[PDB]
């Protein structure tokens, strides 16, 4: 039945609101992990070290929270940006949490004719060595996209849950094996 | 013309890669402005904020004990003494290599 | 009837009229580009997106037919640069959601090896370096076949795969008076461009003719490198479905081990896996741990001064 792997959570990108308008400014001058040019980019970059994580906090109060490994990890690492926000005198709440995408990765320890794949599966594989090594495997159940290379190694995106990356590995693993 | 003509891409865009000394220099960039990268790459001239940024990423990969050590140990940020200091760094190194 | 969709309807016809496409190929591409236009994100793309778009129909229709257009051809003639092309043609692809088949190697071989200006003497291309055509193009496809077998095309760029092919196809051919010959010399009389992973692909095929001529006994006695097998690739060939299946221990019926060449890199370090930890996102955080991300009214003002 199943395959015996179990693909690595490598990345996960989840919004929270702090439900308050804020000065990019004041925040970029006065936090020490904060990077802010808005000549080039809009938002204040803002890094922890555990979990080590990126915020990007916005003008409007909106935060964009990315690298987190676990979705326990990215909720952890959202509030201490919220509570850093907090500490620089803004009245921030952490409202409407999402996880938005998670990044999983495995392999399958064989090697995979992509020529073969894009024949079999031609209505979800797109292969286009003349641009990138992997197949780009769009599923329609779940709605996950693998990028599937020659040596095996497999990597799942646009997951909203953690079971949704294990259900596309489980449907994979046949075809790929044959 | 061909119908068969080489796929490649062409917008690559070449950094030099880091000396042991000026990456040492880098780590101390962290411990004066901290991870703002822009202003980090200010300090260095002939390093862009991108250049900066991917050092940092790889730095964190690789070596992630010096990214935390550098910022846990903070320090006075003199941007003349970091100039000052590049300058000799980048000529006396190359000089002994 | 848009002004720009009937400029981009002309260009299409006008890029398939100088590809000296067949007349059904003009048809299926104005229809793509038709279609294409039929989305806002479409209609409101720059004009340089609607010059790409052009060559992304194109090249769909001469994919879906065999027709062997490389990606670099269209560029070259819409004046796009690689990524330019990638963003335009990924992004219709996924919009017009379309099957697009591979390059088609056979196909690919057939045009790429006739541009190779090897079939007549001239100043820069002396009598023992002309070949038969034919003789070329027969023993080149047999070498991409076999860098097929051998999994040295899978995810590579398929063109340095027919470029290493056809320099030892040939080689292979006159061995005594072309084994003295570089892949970079051979390029430079045939008049093609080097790709740089050619070189690499020449190397991965010589490495795979060598642990095939390992299982022929008249061959092994021989103890072959990379410059003398080079006249046993004939023979090698004859009999490279058999030698293929011999040489390596990984196939199935329905020490060598056949494997993609990224498989046997043999890095000291693979994938190290994420540490496995359970951590609640429900934790107290502390206020010495914010308090170190803040800075203190001295480095305010140091940064301010430096500002």
């Amino acid at each position: 039945g199943p395959s015996g792997i179990v693909p690595q959570l490598q990345n996960i990108v989840s919004t929270v609101n702090l439900g308050c308008k804020l000065d990019l400014k004041t925040i970029a001058l006065r936090a020490r992990n904060a990077e802010y040019n808005p000549k080039r980019f809009a938002a204040v970059i803002m890094r922890i070290r555990e979990p080590r994580t990126t915020a990007l906090i916005f003008s409007s109060g909106k935060m964009v929270c990315t690298g987190a490994k676990s979705e326990e990890q990215s909720r952890l690492a959202a509030r201490k940006y919220a509570r850093v926000v907090q500490k620089l005198g803004f009245p921030a709440k952490f409202l409407d949490f999402k996880i938005q995408n998670m990044v999983g990765s495995c392999d399958v320890k064989f090697p995979i004719r992509l020529e073969g794949l894009v024949l079999t599966h031609q209505q979800f594989s797109s292969y286009e060595p003349e641009l990138f090594p992997g197949l780009i495997y769009r599923m329609i159940k779940p709605r996950i996209v693998l990028l599937i290379f020659v040596s095996g190694k497999v990597v799942l995106t646009g997951a909203k849950v953690r079971a949704e990356i294990y259900e596309a590995f489980e449907n994979i693993y046949p075809i790929l094996k044959g | 013309g061909s119908t068969t003509t080489y796929s490649s891409f062409r917008k690559n865009y070449y950094s030099k890669p880091w000396s042991n000394k000026e990456t040492d220099m880098f780590f101390l960039a962290i411990s004066m402005v901290g991870t703002d990268f822009s202003m980090i790459g200010q300090l260095f001239p002939h390093r862009a904020r991108i250049e900066i940024k991917n050092k940092f990423k790889r730095e964190e990969k690789t070596n992630g004990w010096r990214i935390d050590k550098a910022f846990q140990e903070k320090r006075p940020f003199d941007f003349d003494f970091f100039a000052h200091l590049l300058q000799k760094v980048l000529a006396e190194e190359e000089k002994r290599k | 009837v848009s002004r720009s969709q009937q400029r981009g309807l002309r260009r299409v016809r006008d890029l398939c009229r100088v590809l000296q496409l067949p007349p059904t190929f003009e048809d299926t591409a104005v229809a793509y580009y038709q279609q294409a236009y039929r989305h806002s994100g479409i209609r409101a793309a720059r004009l340089q997106k609607k010059e790409v778009l052009v060559g992304c129909c194109v090249l769909i229709t001469c994919r879906q037919h065999n027709w062997p257009l490389t990606m670099g051809a269209i560029c070259t003639l819409l004046y796009a640069d690689l990524d330019v092309f990638s963003s335009t043609y990924m992004q219709i692809v996924k919009l017009l959601g379309l099957d697009v088949p591979s390059l088609c190697l056979a196909e690919l071989v057939k045009t790429y090896c006739s541009s190779f200006k090897l079939f007549q003497a001239s100043p820069s291309v002396p009598a023992k370096y002309v070949e038969d055509k034919e003789k070329m193009l027969s023993r080149t496809m047999q070498l991409v076949e076999l860098a097929n077998e051998t999994w040295l095309v899978t995810g590579r760029h398929p063109l340095p795969v027919i470029t290493a092919a056809t320099f030892l196809a040939w080689q292979s051919l006159q061995p005594a008076d072309r084994l003295s010959c570089s892949l970079a010399r051979f390029c430079k009389l045939a008049n093609v461009d080097l790709p740089y992973p050619a070189s690499s692909r020449l190397q991965e095929l010589l490495a795979v003719l060598l642990r095939m001529a390992e299982q022929l006994a008249w061959l092994r006695v021989l103890r072959l490198d990379k410059r003398s097998v080079v006249k046993h690739i004939g023979d090698l060939l004859q009999h490279r479905q058999s030698l293929v299946r011999s040489a390596f221990r990984d196939g199935t019926a329905e020490p060598a081990l056949l494997l993609p060449p990224c498989m046997l890199k043999s890095p000291k370090r693979i994938c190290p896996v994420p540490p496995v930890s359970t951590v609640t996102g429900d934790e107290n955080i502390s206020d010495s741990e914010i308090e170190q991300y803040l800075r203190t009214p001295q480095e305010v003002r140091d940064f301010q001064r430096a500002q």
